[PDB]
């Protein structure tokens, strides 16, 4: 097969700016890559084809550069529209596998989360699963850490993450972590705390929950 | 390579299902199915392993796995009736082509061909030439081996009444001019003596 | 214009053959070549299968990953494209489209891309069965924190509302999360004034569809 | 629709040459190569030459390589396949096919056959034997048909039935007319059975008595 790499994942820029997006291939495709721009839960759109010619449909700001292993999108001037995924595709021999994945973030100065510490669910104690919600509000940059923490040791394998997207106002993100103890789990530990290292965070700021 | 190996004929009832197989050696690829009606170009039914194109209707379905490919013909209608060849790509990307199959589908009653034998004729005599005549008519299916007991036998041809006929024609010298034709339709032998 | 549809797409136990089918309107069937693509939810897409048109064969060809599992076939007559699978995973859960390979020309063996797609279908792969959502409060301990966790969500999307409705600026709605048993995980971030959070009447309404079952909870302090 | 037309093949000597033309209307000729299948009579379908869609290469069945050249005349939208030293046996109808064996086109009939007109010998065969007869006459060495043969000049129309000409090894057709007549009217109606050979523009004409 022909392996796909995308380069980086995550790519920040402001409304306006230049964006290169970097897709790199193992053996020469002889300019025949496909790039394909997600919107968030919607159907995949053809951007870019035969590398640099353009697809009709799409205005002049998207362009497309390189050929035999580096291919590269030049957008001009970066509009609300098109801040989506990315995607580049191969189409030399089979099999079209696709890329990893662009995402566009909206850049935004630096904003460190709020740290909320949701304590045990009463009603769930003698439902049989206890579980533990720690709530970080208005968070930038989408990368974060969250360490769960019970009786000063770090527990790992029973934590679920989830992220939501950026807010179409603020441009903010929110991230929840769930701890999975049982009821014998949930008895035997004595301090719960959830760990946050943020970039805007100066130091790592625990908060702790007394059963 | 040799050609894919497929059954000679195939008797199906009216509105009851046709099985056709086309185990061959090594086709290693998607064998496509096709249709000849007789006096008529080619047309393809299935393609791929059970693909349809347009203008076919849902009576033909296909399978294919390991070595064998099988045609699916659910309630096949009497019109339907015609040659069905197998075909395959072979890795060489040569293509191979099946002997062929005929539907036989009984439409009309089933019946024992009637054979009339023909003995040398007198100009034939004088002129030092023998043709043993062998006519086989009223044949049904039209499927008849033509067998010389002591040889060039048309092709089974539809007669004017539906019924499938044939003729057989066997040369031999003055010198050597009892004979007998051997005739088997459908399991059964007809014998005549001349 | 041109149109996709799809259907075939529901909960399958694992190891079980469903069937997907992708209507074709707007545009000649027979001479274009129809391919499959995955999208795992939170992951990235993946390509499953292709078939050529009718004028190269229709040599059908899948990714590693797929192979020996799905079959594809297409049908011309009533341009419809079938995809089907056997020995189903829970790794397959994902949401499946249907994508028209257009030729380089107007018709040649070389593909330059997929030009239409179609809206999707979501294919889950799941044991468990349909459950009702539960609702655990998580009390407020300047803006503070007060929401409710959905628990044990089976085969469903989920609606969450805040104040009956009331409260539509500062509702933080996460994505769901696959439980290890199988059910789904969700949480609600409503963010109020402290003083405010004593006076207002924070109800949350939980609709599950599926299961036919309407959940209210009420969030305060403990 | 993809609709294609040869032509260009007829009846030629052993050893002769022929070239048969493709004509291809609704699909670009340079997209999709083409191939040669060839029906020989009483018998299935056989490959014979195919060419890649940029002409690339040339694939040839082993029965007919170092004989058969095939060439896509891609700027008049053609396809030609050119034939040298025929054999005996080669005689069929060739089939024009689109790669993978789409679309195929009517055929054309290719004869090689040594034969030339000659005129038919119309053998008596009375029926020897016996309430109803069959009795005609055979028409051997007919070179191309096809033959009219006729019962009391056309005057009998009911009960006789004509065999299909058989493609002797002689390379000459053989033909077989007999009319199924009541055994009492044997010896009253009148016999006569007329042969008018089209190829040979020979009408021969023979009496049948008991």
């Amino acid at each position: 097969d022909i392996q796909m790499t995308q380069s980086p994942s995550s790519l920040s820029a402001s409304v306006g700016d230049r964006v290169t997006i970097t897709c790199r291939t193992s053996q020469d495709v002889r300019g025949a890559l496909a790039w394909y721009q997600q919107k968030p839960g919607k159907a995949p759109k053809l951007l870019i084809f035969d590398a640099s010619s353009l697809e009709t449909g799409v205005p002049s700001r998207f362009s497309g550069s390189g050929s035999g292993t580096v291919f590269t999108l030049t957008i001009s001037s970066l509009q609300p529209e098109d801040f989506a995924a990315y995607y580049c595709q191969q189409f030399l021999d089979f099999p079209f596998t696709f890329g990893q994945g662009t995402r566009l973030e909206i850049k935004r100065t630096v904003a460190a989360p709020s740290v909320f510490i949701f304590p045990p669910s009463d009603e769930q104690l003698k439902s049989g699963t206890a579980s533990v919600v720690c709530l970080l509000n208005n968070f930038y940059p989408r990368e974060a850490k969250v360490q769960w923490k019970v009786d000063n040791a770090l527990q790992s394998g029973n934590s679920q993450e989830s992220v939501t997207e950026q807010d179409s106002k603020d441009s903010t993100y929110s991230l929840s972590s769930t701890l999975t103890l049982s009821k014998a789990d949930y008895e035997k530990h004595k301090v719960y705390a959830c760990e946050v290292t943020h970039q805007g965070l100066s130091s790592p700021v625990t908060k702790s929950f007394n059963r | 390579d040799i050609e894919l190996t497929q059954p000679p004929s195939v008797s199906v009832a009216p509105g009851q299902t046709a099985r056709i197989s086309c185990s061959g050696d090594s086709i290693g690829t998607y064998a496509y199915w096709y249709q000849q009606k007789p006096g008529q170009a080619p047309v393809l039914v299935i393609y791929a392993d059970d693909n349809r194109p347009s203008g076919i209707p849902e009576r033909f379905s296909g399978s294919n796995s390991g070595n064998t490919a099988t045609l699916t013909i659910s309630g096949t209608q009497a019109e339907d009736e015609a040659d069905y060849y197998c075909s395959s790509w072979a890795t060489d990307n040569a293509p191979v082509f099946g002997g062929g199959t005929k539907l036989t589908v009984l439409g009309q009653p089933k019946a024992a061909p009637s054979v009339t034998l023909f003995p040398p004729s007198s100009e034939e005599l004088q002129a030092n030439k023998a043709t043993l005549v062998c006519l086989i008519s009223d044949f049904y299916p039209g499927a008849v081996t033509v067998a010389w007991k002591a040889v060039e036998t048309t092709t089974p041809s539809k007669q004017s009444n539906n019924k499938y006929a044939a003729s057989s024609y066997l040369s031999l010298t003055p010198e050597q001019w009892s004979y007998s034709c051997q005739v088997t339709h459908e399991g059964s032998t007809v014998e005549k003596t001349v | 214009e041109v149109q996709l549809v799809e259907s075939g797409g529901g909960l399958v136990r694992p190891g079980r053959s469903l069937r997907l089918s992708c209507t074709v309107s707007g545009f000649s069937f027979d001479d274009s070549a129809m391919s499959w693509v995955r999208q795992a939810p939170g992951k990235g897409l993946e390509w499953i299968s292709f078939i050529k048109s009718k004028t190269y064969g229709g040599t059908k060809e899948y990714a590693a990953s797929v192979k020996g599992r799905f079959t594809i076939s297409r049908d011309d007559s009533k341009n419809i494209a079938y995809l089907q699978m056997n020995s189903l995973k829970t790794e397959d859960t994902a949401v499946y489209y249907c994508t028209r390979g257009a030729p380089y020309g107007g018709n040649s063996d070389y593909y330059y891309g997929l030009d239409v797609w179609g809206q999707g279908t979501t294919v889950t792969v799941s044991s468990a069965s349909t459950k009702g959502p539960s609702v655990f409060p998580l009390a407020p301990s300047g803006t503070a924190a007060l929401g409710c966790l959905v628990k044990d969500y089976f085969p469903e999307p989920v609606t969450v509302s805040w104040n009956s409705g009331a409260l539509t600026s500062g509702v933080h709605t996460f994505p769901a999360v696959l439980q290890s048993s199988g059910l789904y995980s969700l949480s609600s971030v409503v963010t109020v004034p402290s003083s405010s959070l004593g006076t207002q009447t924070y109800i949350c309404n939980v609709n599950h569809k599926p299961s036919n079952t309407k959940v209210d909870k009420k969030v305060e302090p403990k």
